[PDB]
């Protein structure tokens, strides 16, 4: 009976640690895509004036 | 999950500085067509001889071999016209064994890093 | 942007340059080809007639007709940021793990230079490294440079990466100072096999302990010289950090011997005599270069712990490489043949093993206060387990007294519940409390070494 | 091309001058006669041809011109079922062509010509082909050889030659451009031809030695070093693991070691059957063979060659090993022709950049998946014959640190005809972690454990021959003198191995699995029935354990029912004490 219990719990312990790791999974390849939007929408609104700064010190 | 996160920071961060080289890149490759270039080639010219003094010839693209002439007479060299060096000069200096070049190109890919971490600054 | 062409006399590893005098010494060069491929080379021996160029690839494609040099980066140096705790460097410094390179902060000359002797304290707390027989018999300060005597076929990359995954400060264990300062492992192996190579990566990448760490890795069929920079490049790392970001920081120096006979092998090239069994004589110096950069500062609140691991060449202590190293760090940990082929993971022995700085990383409030006399006495109960466990050969089993064979059982069940220790994270209290469990085998007044209070708070219990 | 003439000829080194503009290690045609030779060191004027014949009769004056190609190989089909020497100069044509002496300055090709192969092709036309993936396949004694495009070569093939009977001369595939892509390409020795990605050892080299296999193994992408003094059986055991081992190609480079031990491999591999199919042993193995009196400078050469050869059939997907002994004999050539650049030479003599060569030749080992998308594995080899006998060497404590499977000879063992006389006291092997899962899912499941039990048998007598040295095999406790005694019987049963007895040569691990199940069953019981309280006179005189001392005897296929009555005599020989 004891040993029953035991890998009863197991299973259910494991399965549900398997339903965490999956439902962080997600939520972290969402939120590192989000991140990424986040990031390359700023790309653009400092771009032509960035590249005169590097221009004008290449180019003395 | 939390350096999958920094991974993909990092990755934005530097897709967003090569999409900055990349424009560098296209204003410096699309600098001598455009009404400047040969007010651009005079100063990196006599800097080319003024890094290496006691020069004996100098080479660059002959489009403004003009503008290397008539305006290096008074620096007193050689030259000689070949292509294929784009946005630039080079100069031989004395006994053949010493070639200081100098390039848009080639500055922009010595001072990429310096200007990287600047731009990273005043940019985020 | 300045090339000095017209090169005369390559000779194996070494090219000279005519005509050059704006080379500095010491400096780093692209050595470009013919055909377009790019090579670096060390500037030694620059003089008014020429300039000597130690190349660090091969040099195959190389002639005098088209073949130029050109400086970069005048004294050796690396653009440091504190955003590459997450990357791999080839010895280098440029990356091998696909992300796009740092924005440096600092541009650090990658050699440094000596600690001022009145600018630095003692180091007083410990670390827990997930050893058991690391944090009770042996502790590691923070500011102790402890090397792991490895042997030849002996794990010593195993026991790396276990120190490297498992270290942590603990200062719950302290009168609970801020957790301010995070950890920080930089992590430099010169000279590894690439099997071991592929080892490193999943075994830091595999446990996300990745994410507090920087590795500077560099394979065997990379140039020596390169095995020349990585501990210089680790150790300016990891001074910058824990001197300007306040980090405690664990520096991991794996296979010190590579390094030694890399060394040997770029004295000999530019044709300097070796001293002593072949080594140059300046091996002291330059070896002491690389272990004293660590330590506390007064003042800062940082530190930088070090452990060298190193194989013994023929596992002899005469050696140059081990002997001069004993004779620079703090003591030394040593593994042993005999317990890892009976069959023990991680293999050290308490024996001939031991730390200088314990007695002020134990106590009041630093781990335990019980520490120190319960270190002593595993040491003398285990020293007289060894020898009448080798005794008990040609007497017999039931041919002593009882407290030996007492003594005899507690030898031979500590060292498989001690000392087999496997992968689990083992605490500091955890590993006091099997010792005392260890320490309950052998009868209570026989235990000559403690006074009575820690005795009846403590042992009893298995 | 590059004229110059010779200044100065001292024994195989030749410097030549006036080749202003050639660049290093570019081959060199030295004198009249063609002699190959070798660019190092030039200083202007002049560059260092070293030779890779023997200079007598050259004189100055004589021209030299140069090629600027470095040393290629003709890589392609036609090198299985053959002997090479260090320039890849096939000796059988060099029988034919001169009579049984090796005369110098011979151009031969390094593949047959005439020889009308077999194509098959693969690609349709139109296709874009990258550097790697293959093109048509070839039937190359019972191998399917196929025909890869070089690497660094990218295109759209145009034409394809049909199923047809061609030679290798003639180009099967053009590209778009007019770039096209006969059957062999030449391919420089000293770049590694490169691959995708290198995957990690996790499977055994089979090699069919016991001790080599149970208690020191080599993984697939492993390297295995072997050292020893002279007269220890370094060549026999070679020959037994090309002789008996699992893999589809098997490169021996003879280097430095003596003629007689190749004849005769000539002589007996055409008798003897793969044990992989049924094809003859000699239709798989390349043979690199540069004897001691061909000159000493194609050590080199042979080296590089014979690796560069094993790493052309990693890429068709096959599996290789390669066994190079002597590599301390390229060491002595390139400690010899450091000896004419007068440089300022290392410890004992060798030169600075040793282990700097001895890590990239070891280094092109390791189970890869490479350019095609199917895998492949090079393992190797290497011999390594210290001067002394003495494991202290710059060549042996170089290699040491670069291998995992490190097999130290001695000549103790080997003074009694106890072989092979593998040290086990300070020998290692770096894959028994990492390869547990397959002897688990292959062998038997409880492999790890029976064999850490040998191992740790094997340390415990270790331990104690020290007080048995001191004290004396009598005036013991009988409870250890039963651990020294299964320590006897399992070096005179478990190790030691005569490779000429018909059966016993070869013995997979199934056999190996049983003898030490035999052996730890029986020190099992018997530390059972000697705290029981018995003799150990008693012991040592059963009639259960003669069957034991013939229990490696038996072939592979009684072994199974012979192993269930040993197994039940020694179940059934204890109670009856
Ligand atoms: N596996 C073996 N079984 C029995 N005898 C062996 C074995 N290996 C070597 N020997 C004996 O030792 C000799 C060693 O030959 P060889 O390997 O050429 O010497 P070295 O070890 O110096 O190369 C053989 O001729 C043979 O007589
Ligand atoms: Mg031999």
């Amino acid at each position: 009976e004891a040993e029953a219990k035991a890998k009863a719990l197991e299973a259910q312990y494991r399965e549900r640690e398997r339903a965490e790791t999956e439902a962080l999974l997600a939520r972290y390849r969402e939120r590192a895509e989000a991140e990424a939007k986040a990031v390359r929408e700023k790309a653009m609104a400092r771009l032509d004036e960035a590249v005169a700064l590097v221009l004008k010190e290449v180019l003395p | 999950g939390e350096l999958l996160v920094a991974t993909a920071r990092t990755q934005a961060r530097g897709e967003v500085l090569e999409e900055v080289r990349r424009r560098v890149r296209e204003a410096l490759e699309a600098l001598p067509q455009k009404p400047e270039w040969p007010e651009v080639v005079r100063k990196l010219a006599l800097e080319a001889l003024e890094a290496l003094p006691g020069a004996k010839a100098l080479v660059a693209n002959p489009e403004d071999l003009p503008h290397l002439e008539a305006l290096a007479r008074e620096r007193g060299v050689e030259l000689q016209a070949e292509p294929a060096l784009r946005l630039g000069v080079r100069a031989v200096g004395a006994e053949g064994k010493t070639q200081v070049e100098n390039s848009l190109l080639a500055r922009l890919d010595r001072a990429w890093d310096a200007l990287s971490s600047k731009v990273a600054q005043a940019l985020w | 942007k300045k090339e000095y062409t017209g090169i005369t006399y390559i000779s194996g590893p070494l090219l000279f340059v005519e005509n050059a005098k704006d080379l500095a010494y010491g400096a780093i060069v692209d050595i470009k080809d013919g055909t377009g491929r790019v090579r670096g080379g060390q500037v030694i021996e620059v003089s008014e007639e020429y300039a000597v160029i130690q190349v660090f690839e091969e040099t195959t494609g190389l002639d005098l007709a088209t073949t130029s040099v050109s400086l970069v980066e005048d004294v050796a140096r690396l653009g440091v940021s504190k955003e590459m705790l997450g990357r791999r460097f080839n010895g280098i410094g440029k990356p091998i793990d696909g992300l796009p390179p740092i924005t440096p902060e600092k541009r650090l000359p990658i050699t440094g230079l000596p600690l001022n002797p009145v600018a630095r304290r003692k180091p007083e707390q410990f670390i827990q490294t997930g050893i058991s027989t690391i944090d009770v018999m042996n502790t590691l300060v923070r500011g102790q440079k402890l090397p792991i005597f490895s042997g030849s076929g002996l794990p010593a990359n195993e026991i790396a990466a276990q120190i490297a995954r498992q270290a942590t400060v603990r200062p719950d264990l302290s009168g609970e100072g801020e957790k301010e300062e995070p950890f920080a492992v930089v992590f430099a192996a010169m000279g590894i096999t690439q099997r071991e190579l592929s080892y490193f990566i999943q075994e830091f990448e595999r446990t996300g302990a990745l994410s507090r760490s920087v590795l500077f890795l560099n394979k065997a069929d990379d140039p020596t010289i390169e095995r020349i920079l990585t501990p210089r490049m680790a150790l300016t790392v990891a001074e910058y950090l824990a001197f300007e970001h306040d980090y405690h920081v664990l520096v991991i120096l794996t296979d010190m011997t590579n390094y030694c006979e890399a060394l040997r092998e770029i004295g000999a090239a530019r044709e300097e005599i070796p001293g002593r069994r072949g080594y140059p004589g300046y091996m002291y110096t330059d070896l002491a270069t690389i272990y004293e950069r660590a330590g506390v500062v007064e003042g800062k609140k940082g530190s930088v712990t070090q452990i060298p691991i190193l194989s013994m060449p023929d596992d002899d202590r005469t050696h140059p490489i081990p002997d001069l190293t004993g004779y620079i760090t703090e003591g030394q940990i040593q593994l042993s043949r005999e317990l890892h082929r009976k069959g023990i993971y991680p293999p050290i022995d308490p024996l001939p093993s031991l730390s200088r700085l314990m007695n002020n990383g134990v106590g009041k409030g630093k781990t335990r206060e019980d520490h120190k006399q319960v270190s002593d006495q595993l040491y003398s109960a285990y020293a007289n387990g060894v020898d009448i466990r080798k005794l008990v050969a040609i007497i017999g089993e039931d041919a002593l007294t009882e407290n030996d064979r007492r003594y005899l059982q507690f030898a031979d069940a500590f060292e498989r519940f001690f000392i087999n220790q496997g992968q689990q994270n083992r605490s500091i209290e955890e590993s006091l409390q099997i010792a005392w469990a260890l320490l309950s085998m052998l009868p209570q007044g026989e235990l000559k070494r403690i006074s009575k209070d820690h005795i009846g708070k403590y042992y009893g219990q298995k | 091309m590059i004229q110059g003439v010779i200044q100065k000829i001292a024994g195989p080194a030749v410097i030549a001058k006036g080749m202003l503009g050639a660049r290093m290690y570019d081959i060199c045609k030295v004198g009249e006669e063609g002699l190959v030779g070798e660019i190092i060191r030039l200083d202007g004027d002049t560059a260092f041809v070293q030779v890779y014949e023997d200079t007598s009769g050259l004189k100055v004056g004589e021209p030299v011109v140069s090629t600027g190609l470095p040393l290629a190989v003709e890589l392609g089909p036609g090198m299985l079922n053959g002997i090479y020497d260090g320039i890849q100069r096939p000796l059988e044509r060099i029988r034919e062509k001169t009579g049984i002496y090796i005369t110098r300055g011979v151009v031969v090709h390094a593949l047959d010509r005439e020889k009308k192969w077999a194509w098959t092709p693969m690609v349709k036309p139109g296709d874009e082909v990258r550097g790697g993936m293959v093109l048509g396949t070839v039937p190359e004694f019972g191998f399917t050889h196929k025909i890869l495009v070089p690497p660094d070569v990218r295109g759209r093939v145009k034409e394809v030659k049909p199923a047809g009977e061609y030679t290798v001369e003639e180009p099967v595939v053009v590209l778009e451009d007019g770039t096209e892509l006969k059957m062999y390409h030449t391919w420089p020795v000293r770049r590694a031809r490169p691959v995708q990605r290198k995957l990690d050892p996790n499977t055994p080299f089979l090699t069919g030695m016991r001790i080599l296999d149970v208690l020191f193994p080599v993984a697939m992408g492993g390297t295995a070093a072997i050292p020893g003094p002279f007269g220890s059986g370094k060549t026999v055991t070679q020959q037994s693991l090309a002789k008996w081992s699992n893999a589809d190609v098997v490169v021996y480079v003879g280097c430095g070691e003596r003629g007689n031990e190749m004849t005769d491999v000539l002589v007996e591999f055409p008798e003897l059957t793969d044990p992989k199919t049924g094809g003859p042993l000699m239709h798989r193995t390349v043979l690199i063979a540069n004897t001691s009196n061909m000159p000493v400078a194609a050590r080199e050469a042979s080296i590089y060659v014979g690796v560069t050869i094993a790493e052309y059939f990693r890429d068709q997907g096959f599996s290789v090993a390669l066994m190079a002994d002597s590599t301390s004999r390229w060491a002595e050539a390139l400690r010899e022709i450091s000896s004419r650049l007068e440089e300022m030479p290392a410890e004992e003599g060798y030169p600075p950049y040793l282990a700097a060569r001895l890590a990239a030749f070891y280094e092109r080992a390791g189970k890869v998946i490479t350019l095609g998308g199917e895998e492949g594995a090079v393992t190797i080899v290497g011999a390594v014959s210290p001067p002394g006998g003495d494991m202290s060497e710059p060549v042996t404590q170089s290699t040491l640190r670069i291998v995992g499977a490190f097999w130290r000879l001695d000549a103790s063992l080997a003074f009694r005809r106890h072989f092979p006389a593998i040290n086990w006291n300070g020998s290692y092997s770096l894959f028994t972690s990492a390869l547990d899962p397959w002897y688990r899912e292959n062998v038997a499941e409880d492999y790890p454990e029976l064999r850490d039990a040998i191992s740790e048998l094997l340390q415990r007598e270790a331990g104690l021959q020290e007080i048995v040295q001191l004290v004396g095999p009598d005036a013991l406790q009988d409870a250890e003198r039963l651990v020294i005694e299964v320590g006897r019987i399992i070096r005179e049963d478990f190790l030691q191995q005569n490779a000429y007895h018909e059966v016993d040569a070869y013995c997979s691990m199934k056999k190996a699995y049983g003898i030490m199940k035999m052996i730890l069953a029986f020190y099992k019981e018997a530390e059972a029935a000697i705290k029981r309280g018995v003799s150990i006179d008693e012991i040592l005189q059963l009639p259960v354990l003669e069957r034991i001392g013939r229990a490696r005897y038996v072939s592979e296929e009684e072994f199974p029912a012979y192993f269930e009555e040993a197994m039940k005599e020694i179940q059934g020989a204890f109670k009856a004490l």
